[PDB]
């Protein structure tokens, strides 16, 4: 499963 | 100068009543639509002052071809408060609005799912909505939205053998948590995902 | 992960960092700047140094003096002003004619404000930003005035000026307001447009 | 000068 970029911040 | 319409044309309305019906975004950079409601197409050429107006500022996704109250071809614009049902006569100019209507919003999907059981989640088939910055799960005739995320609420996500799994994070209160959907489209669903949250348009490339 | 723009740029003393600036979704007014720390953590695929998100934007001013540069951008919010530093002329530019087509329809004009209301007189510039239009003032640019669109009575081209009305919903912003301009028949034109569904350059929306 | 059709709504 991928993880998201936009959670990070 | 004539108020312009992304759609206009004869659509029933809720019994049913039939009349000419102009649907235009409020602003360029609109999430919402103006619904512009005229008697029929003659108040509307002589440019008279529309009998009734309506915004709806929550919409969620776009559903054609559901069986309501004696019609076929019927058109939903489904939103977080309320679903609202459009009736065309023809089954493209129903096309043609959800086609219209879609592109007009900027990026919305639909993929037909089926939820399983398991989470706080109803189980059966439904429908997956893609709108912008927002996900919904929608069931019922007319439909209702059973589930809302932020896409940039969600910490995981991928394709899986007929399905497609994503996990909403902390940010989303009782919404948090795994999900799993059955679909043959789980690597088109993860390309839109993987799409968006990068700011990629897989049509229109960057916003 | 894509850009709209990024490219060498100043920062508020000055640092320059590379930039790299997005709309979060593809129909909403935000940018979401990105501050790499060269091009080379960036065009690697290393995660930013930090980020920041502008979700009130009412306009855009370029070409301004401030704090030792020549050549600085402002993107004016609600809350606050976003200072761009660059190098030369055309590499603003550049910026402000990407973004300003970008954030949909976003439109500047140098007006002068006439005294009488409760607006403070002298030259200043009217911001038309999608729904809602904003005067502003000063290097940085702070909101002296504003309004929705939709909250508008009337609006006109006067000889050498322009007018519009704000109705009753606004508040402490209710009445008529005179500006002087060149650009009053090019101003009414656009609020024609906007307040019923077209983009003067895009057609309907 | 022109009325605003967005105005009553």
């Amino acid at each position: 499963l991928h993880p998201n970029p936009m959670y990070q911040r | 100068m004539t108020e312009a319409a992304l759609v206009e044309g004869q659509v029933k309305l809720r019994k049913w009543k039939s009349r000419w019906l102009v649907l235009r975004k409020p602003s360029p950079v609109a999430d919402c639509l103006l619904m512009l409601v005229y008697k029929d197409k003659c108040e509307r050429s002589k440019g008279l002052r529309e009998r009734s107006s309506l915004t709806l500022e929550d919409i969620c996704g776009l559903e054609p071809a559901l069986p309501y109250e004696g019609l076929a071809h019927t058109l939903a614009i489904i939103c977080l408060s309320q679903a609202v049902m459009l009736g065309f006569d023809s089954h493209e100019a129903m096309c043609a609005w959800d086609t219209r209507i879609r592109y007009a919003l900027g990026e919305v999907h639909r993929f037909h799912v089926t939820v399983a059981p398991g989470t706080k989640l109803e189980s059966g088939p439904a429908t997956l909505h893609l709108c912008n910055d927002i996900l919904v799960l929608a069931r019922d005739i007319p439909p209702t939205v059973m589930g809302q995320w932020k896409l940039s609420d969600l910490r995981r996500y991928g394709a899986v053998p007929n399905g497609f799994i994503f996990e909403g994070g902390t940010r989303c209160g009782y919404w948090a948590g795994v999900f799993f959907l059955s679909s043959a489209e789980g690597e088109q669903m993860s390309f839109l995902f993987d799409c968006i949250v990068r700011g990629i348009s897989p049509t229109k490339g960057p916003f």
